[PDB]
């Protein structure tokens, strides 16, 4: 699951270059980090993909990094019951930025 | 074999004439002043080239090491330090040459501090050979009434004292940086190095230790001549040496023979062979109590020089051995030499300050066989946690006896707990 | 305040747990009695351990 | 309290550091022998969960939570219990108590 | 073994006119401002002269070589040699213990000076007059079994012979130290195995000569027994 | 005494198998909440003579 | 100024070669662990507890309190000289030193003052094993006699000899010393007399473990209840830099605070 | 209110220094605490002092005052500078020492 992981992380990367600004794959999850410009044109194309297909929502929450130029982290969570996977999506928010 | 004429400490015993004249009929105190004009080079150089090893204990060669002294005085005067502590388990050889035969000991003094430009040498024995002390401090008093020592020392044109100085019962005190510090009038607690005597030991001076037997075969080595010395023995472990029998065999006794003997005939010479006979022997401790123990069938070849007994994964020492028939409980004897190191560690650094009590209380309950055989195979681990961690050797030398055992007679071991559940 | 309990010992070294059976008083410690004094106390249970002069054996 | 009828806490604060709740507060002098002992101890019974982390925590079984559950009050003050409250609870409960601890002994 | 000193201690301690004179002699050996190198043998001496060493001694040796007391009394206690409580008033007895003399019946041995000085060591007789230890090893291992008493060794010893020994030192005699078995210093038993040439030189060997010209082997040095030379002052 | 047995904890009744006990141990109490005999914190208005707090000595004038 | 190039692990840093291991971890953001060694008092190199691997030296694990950067024997062609402080000889050397120091410690925690704060549990913790192999008595010894302001338990004492060293080099007094040998050598003052210092309370900060403790402070808190605030002293014109430490309303204790231009790390009693 | 930004110092009964690596912005208390009559407990109506903010350098910490209208205070820290040994361990055995070094 760690290959599989790396491999779905480069194709959502390849695919949607300018929504993903990084990937990482650690204690077995895949979390991408994307721009708020672009985080619903991904979920979206996660969501569709025949690759990827998350097609459930698990949860949205929020991190509050005081010590941070963008205080806040919006956390996606996504679960896909078909391809059988999950993955983490992370945008950065600043204290006023509308999401 | 070696015969009277080729043995350096002639008068070993104290059945010859003692006296001074006595000593310069056998050669003794003749023609000292010539060798120090040769030289500081020439010296050291003959020396290297006589392949000594310092008879300490851990055999480094000697000509290299009065090598590392300065060649120019920087203010700091040099100083010689003589140990002659002696306080290894079955060492005695050095007993002999300070109370027996001290005008070897004396002369060699004196050439070896001039060879390393020092003025003054200082003689650190135990304080438990007070006649010993008397009588090596009687020779001195010849020595210095006959100009052999003081002014213009020999005729040799170099100012030399000898001085005698004396412990009060500590074994770590023969480890070299910890004589310094009981020198300067401190416990004798060991220094880390660097700094290295030969940059900062006696009252942060230069300085070189050596054993007494490296110091008194100097005169006969540079008289005679290096190539003599390295004749007897094999290539790198040149010499004759003081060896010490004790223990089980029929005639122990201390006496000088070539480098590399084997023991079987060191034995059987000298020693009057095993109580018994050769096959009543069981176990040889052949260097001293810090030397892992060796089993009958090893000791049937073994070599008694520095590549022969670390061949057998044992330890040269000092060549003073422990025979040990087959009556003697080895793990009793093994069990009573981590006794002695307990008492004898100086307390400063934490292995061996606490190390060797664990391993002492280990050993005792092994003698009654009051343990699990898992206790073994840790106890062996507890050994390598102190070794090499340690500031001092000491703490080398607690550890090796046990693993000794462990390697050679772990069946034995293994018995006393079968015995006993 | 008295001792809750005193015990008279031949040693200059004991060893206190709380006299419970396996693992139901407190963690056991050794205590070492002065020889000026001749008695010392358990810092969990407060008990009194005093030397046996006549009799105290040293090890 | 110990055998010896000496009280078993010696004020390390291991159940109050512990404590999830924040339920124990502790005070502590050198007693007048000199032994480490508390002046304070209260536990807010309406703070507490009753989760027994303190009775882990005690090195010396001297916090433990006992078998009686049937202690209603009617006002919210007698639920702020303080060291004679629990000591009391303890000499009262106390044969229960040690025989509860036997039992579970193997098993902690 | 915890090593304090003893609870009763002399009020004073002073260094006899010869003993003072030889300590200051001492002194002289070693270079300027170092005098505290002499604190062993000048300590050795307070413990031979009163026969133990007590705290007023400790602190007037301290004064003398200019030591803090703290530093004086770390020597006292690490070098196991001073008697920091007092021994026998005759003699006291020290039996190697390790190994050589331990395979050679060295245990034996302290069952004798169980049986006739005391139970345990470092316990005065009920006399007062012995007292016994047991020590590492004393470098004779070719002579083991071997005691110590005073300055002279015993050695090649055994139950009977050291029983007898302490015979004649309870009788008020110094009894002949050195190897008890005939032989003459550490050549083998039954004539040297090298140098046996020499033999008829001496009479005895340097420690047993000694030993008998000067008869102070069990003897509290007053410091008049010696002369005080110090012959290397000359050399400047 | 009884309280282990009648909640199933312990087989054996007081009775066959009486419980060890300390001396100084203290007889049962029943529940005391209604009565004039309830716990009460020591500074609770219920006692009357509420014990009285501070945590500093103050200077008294001369 | 000839500043000298190291590798650390693998962290490459220039340091004055003047500097010890120790001295060269920490500026290179490496934890090592310690006990004897302190930053303002002489190296020591008794602990055993900061054994680093020099690599390519002599087995031997070599104290990093104790050797001088310029000491290394430098790598082949002038590349910098190697340590490591993550080898696993290092993990066995730290192992083995800390069960040693433990074997006769005594579990005394829960009523030792230093619990929480203490170096030995801490290190412990986190460079020792989670279980023991002795089976034997533990020593036990006998406590000091040092006055009002210190209180002794000195079982707890691991003869790291801070205390002798502050005393003697810092504080300027010659009143405690290490006697006896071996395991049963003691640190004491001469005489069981009380020390004479309007210095001596910094022993209780040096000291690393439960041995010397304030009798003041004595059982009246634990470490983590206590706040913290970084203040000055007032009770002389040196203006000391201090830590005041309260619990509700109260001071508990007050504890010196680094000012390399003032009072270094020490305050007077 | 005010706000303190400081980097915590090193506690001083022990030698670790992983404590000291970071600022904190607090919010010292602000009014006496009381002692609460029936239990002798430390009463507070200062909730703001529960806050302690951690940051990685003084300006993140001074950025965020200043971002949120906080007065504050910056105490700058007292780092120990390195006590380099000339000498090293070798000066416990220097010739020109006042005393003999106590091990
Ligand atoms: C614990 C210990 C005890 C030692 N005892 C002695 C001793 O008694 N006599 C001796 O000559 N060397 C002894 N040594 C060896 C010295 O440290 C040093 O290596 C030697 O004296 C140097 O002299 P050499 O090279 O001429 O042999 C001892 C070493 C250790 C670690
Ligand atoms: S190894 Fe033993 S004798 Fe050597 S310094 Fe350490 S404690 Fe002292
Ligand atoms: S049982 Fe109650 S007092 Fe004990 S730890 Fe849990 S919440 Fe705290
Ligand atoms: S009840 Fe137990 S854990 Fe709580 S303070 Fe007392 S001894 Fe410590
Ligand atoms: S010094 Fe540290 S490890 Fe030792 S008892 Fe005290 S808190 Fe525990
Ligand atoms: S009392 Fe403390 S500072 Fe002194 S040597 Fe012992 S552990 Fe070190
Ligand atoms: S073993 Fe006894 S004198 Fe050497
Ligand atoms: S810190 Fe280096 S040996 Fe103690
Ligand atoms: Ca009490
Ligand atoms: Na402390
Ligand atoms: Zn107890």
């Amino acid at each position: 699951s760690d290959e599989a992981l790396l491999e779905l992380a480069e194709h959502i990367a390849l695919r949607r270059e300018n929504d993903v600004i990084s990937t990482q794959v650690a204690f077995g999850e895949l979390t991408v980090n994307a721009t708020l410009s672009g985080v619903i044109g991904l979920i979206e194309f996660l969501r569709n993909d025949p690759n990827c297909r998350f097609s459930t929502l698990i949860d949205i929450t929020a991190v509050d990094n005081p010590a941070r130029p963008a205080r806040f982290d919006v956390v996606y969570h996504l679960l896909s019951m078909y391809q059988n996977q999950r993955i983490r999506v992370k945008v950065q928010v600043r204290e006023d930025e509308l999401v | 074999m070696l015969n009277d004429q080729d043995r350096i400490f002639t008068n070993l015993y104290g059945m010859g004439d003692r006296s001074l004249a006595g000593a310069k009929k056998r050669g003794h105190w003749d023609g000292t002043a010539a060798i120090i004009q040769r030289g500081r080079d020439k010296i050291i150089d003959e020396m290297k080239a006589s392949g000594l090893r310092g008879r300490g204990g851990a055999g480094f060669p000697t000509g290299m090491k009065w090598s590392f002294m300065p060649k120019e005085s920087d203010g700091r005067p040099s100083y010689l330090v003589i140990n002659a502590d002696e306080s290894e388990p079955a060492t005695c050889k050095d007993r002999e040459i300070m109370r027996h035969d001290p005008h070897t000991l004396i002369e060699g003094a004196l050439i070896a501090s001039f060879a390393m430009g020092a003025h003054a040498a200082y003689i650190y024995i135990r304080g438990e050979f007070i006649r010993e002390r008397e009588a090596l401090q009687a020779a001195i008093d010849e020595c210095y009434d006959a100009g052999l020592l003081g002014r213009n020392a020999a005729g040799s044109g170099w100012d030399f004292d000898l001085y005698l100085h004396h412990g009060a019962g500590a074994y770590i005190c023969g480890e070299e940086t910890a004589l310094l510090e009981s020198l300067e009038g401190k416990k004798g607690m060991p220094r880390m190095k660097p700094p290295f005597p030969a940059g900062a030991g006696l009252y942060g001076c230069p300085t070189t230790v050596n054993n007494v037997e490296s110091i008194a075969v100097v005169p006969t080595i540079l008289r005679r001549g290096a190539e003599w010395f390295a004749s007897f023995g094999r290539p790198n472990n040149a010499g004759v040496k003081l060896f010490g029998l004790t223990g089980h065999v029929n005639t122990p006794c201390v006496v000088e023979e070539a480098m590399s003997i084997p023991m079987r005939e060191l034995i059987e010479k000298h020693g009057g062979g095993i109580r018994g006979g050769w096959k009543n022997l069981k176990a040889v401790i052949p260097g001293g109590a810090s030397c892992p123990v060796l089993t009958a069938e090893q000791c049937e070849n073994a070599i008694m020089d520095y590549d022969g007994m670390r061949e057998l994964r044992s330890s040269f020492g000092t060549a003073c051995m422990i025979v040990m028939d087959q009556s003697t409980d080895v793990v009793k004897a093994i069990w009573r030499l981590s006794k002695f190191f307990k008492h004898e560690s100086c307390g400063q650094c934490t292995p061996c300050r606490e190390g060797t009590g664990w391993m002492m209380r280990v050993m005792e309950r092994l003698v009654r066989g009051d343990a699990e055989v898992e206790e073994i195979d840790m106890l062996f681990d507890v050994t390598k946690q102190v070794e090499g961690h340690t500031i001092c050797a000491l703490g080398d030398a607690a550890a090796w006896p046990i693993q000794g055992l462990i390697r050679n007679f772990r069946e034995e071991i293994e018995d006393r707990i079968k015995a006993k559940r | 305040i008295p001792a809750p309990e005193i015990q008279t010992v031949t040693s200059w070294k004991v060893a206190c747990d709380g006299d419970e059976a396996r693992g139901l008083g407190h963690p056991r410690v050794w205590l070492a009695i002065p020889r000026d004094t001749g008695w010392v106390e358990c810092g969990y249970c407060d008990k009194r351990f005093v030397i046996d002069r006549e009799h105290a054996h040293d090890d | 309290r110990y055998p010896n009828g000496e009280e078993r806490c010696i004020a390390c604060k291991l159940c109050e550091a512990v404590c999830p709740a924040q339920a124990i507060t502790i005070d502590a002098e050198p007693r007048e022998d000199g032994s480490r002992r508390t002046t304070r101890y209260d536990i807010d019974m309406t703070k507490c969960i009753y989760c027994g982390f303190c009775q882990e925590a005690c090195p010396v079984d001297a916090i433990v939570e006992g078998p009686n559950f049937e202690y209603a009050t009617e006002t919210r003050e007698e639920l702020f219990y303080d060291k004679q409250k629990l000591l009391a609870n303890g000499e009262r409960w106390e044969a229960e108590i040690a025989r509860n601890l036997q039992l579970d002994a193997p098993y902690r | 073994m915890l090593r304090r000193l003893s609870p009763i201690q002399p009020d004073s301690f002073e260094f006899t006119p010869a003993n003072l004179e030889w300590a200051r002699a001492q002194m002289t050996k070693y270079p300027e401002g170092r005098q505290q190198s002499a604190i062993i043998p000048v300590l050795w001496r307070a413990q031979e002269q009163e026969g133990w060493l007590s705290r007023p001694a400790i602190e007037y040796c301290a004064d003398l070589l200019g030591m803090p007391y703290i530093r004086a009394l770390e020597v006292a206690t690490f070098y196991f040699m001073f008697q920091l409580q007092p021994v026998g008033s005759v003699a006291h007895i020290q039996i190697c213990g390790t190994t050589t003399c331990m395979i050679c019946g060295a245990e034996d041995l302290i069952r004798v000076c169980k049986e006739k000085i005391a139970p345990e060591p470092h316990a005065l007789s009920a006399d007062g007059r012995f007292s016994w230890e047991e020590v590492e090893c004393l470098g004779a291992c070719t002579n083991a079994p071997m005691a110590q008493i005073g300055k002279d060794f015993y050695e090649d010893l055994t139950v009977e012979k050291l029983a007898a020994l302490i015979d004649r030192f309870a009788a008020g005699e110094v009894p002949v130290p050195g190897p008890q078995n005939g032989r003459f210093s550490a050549e083998a038993l039954g004539g040297p195995t090298a140098l046996a040439d020499l033999k008829g030189g001496e009479a005895h060997n340097a420690s047993v000569a000694r030993a008998l010209r000067l008869g102070d082997s069990i003897k509290r040095i007053d410091g008049t027994e010696v002369p005080i030379t110090t012959p290397w002052l000359a050399t400047q | 005494e009884w309280h282990g047995w009648l909640h199933h904890t312990y087989k054996e009744p007081p009775t066959a198998a009486p419980l060890a006990h300390k001396p100084w141990e203290k007889p049962h109490e029943p529940n005391l909440t209604g009565s004039s005999g309830a716990y009460h914190p020591a500074g609770s208005l219920y006692r009357a003579q509420p014990v009285e707090r501070r945590d500093y000595d103050a200077w008294q004038p001369e | 100024a000839d500043l000298r190039k190291i590798k650390i692990d693998d962290t490459i840093i220039e340091v004055d070669p003047n500097m010890t291991l120790i001295q060269a971890c920490e500026m290179a953001g490496i934890e090592v662990p310690r006990f004897c060694y302190h930053e303002r008092l002489s190296i020591a190199g008794n602990c055993r507890m900061c054994l680093v691997e020099v690599v390519g030296g002599p087995p031997k694990p070599a104290a990093s309190c104790a050797m001088q950067v310029k000491d290394l024997r430098p790598g082949p062609e002038g590349a910098p000289s190697e340590i490591r402080t993550n080898s696993p000889m290092v993990k066995k050397a730290r192992e083995g030193v800390m069960e040693f120091l433990l074997i006769n410690h005594p579990l005394d925690c829960p009523i030792c003052d230093q619990g929480g704060e203490c170096d030995l549990q801490d290190q412990a913790m986190a460079y020792g094993v989670d279980f023991s192999r002795y089976r034997e008595p533990k020593r036990a010894t006998e406590d000091l006699n040092l006055g009002p302001l210190v209180e002794t338990h000195m079982t707890r004492c691991i003869s790291c000899t801070r205390c002798v060293r502050f005393t003697t080099e810092v504080a300027g007094i010659t009143q405690m010393g290490q006697t006896g040998r071996g395991e049963d050598s003691e640190i004491t003052s001469y005489l069981n007399q009380t020390l004479e210092s309007n210095m001596q309370g910094n022993i209780i900060d040096l000291c690393p473990v439960g041995a010397l403790v304030s009798k003041p402070y004595a059982f009246t808190a634990r470490p983590w209840e206590l706040t913290k605030t970084e203040s000055i002293d007032v009770m002389d014109a040196l203006g000391s830099s201090i830590r005041i430490d309260t619990k509700g309303r109260e001071v508990m204790r007050i504890l010196p605070r680094n000012h390399d231009g003032v009072n270094e790390e020490w305050i007077s009693d | 209110m005010r706000v303190r930004i400081y980097k915590p110092a090193r506690n001083a009964m022990q030698s670790g220094t992983a404590r000291t690596r970071n600022w904190v912005l607090d919010f010292p208390p602000a009014d006496p605490r009381a002692i609460d009559p029936l239990m002798g407990w430390t009463s507070s109506d200062d909730t703001q002092s529960q806050v302690r903010l951690r940051f990685e350098t003084r300006k993140q910490a001074e950025d965020y005052a200043r971002e949120h209208g906080l007065d504050y205070e910056v105490i700058e820290p007292h780092t120990r500078a390195a006590n380099i040994r000339p000498r090293g361990y070798g000066e416990n055995f220097a010739s020109d020492r006042r005393a003999p070094w106590t091990h």
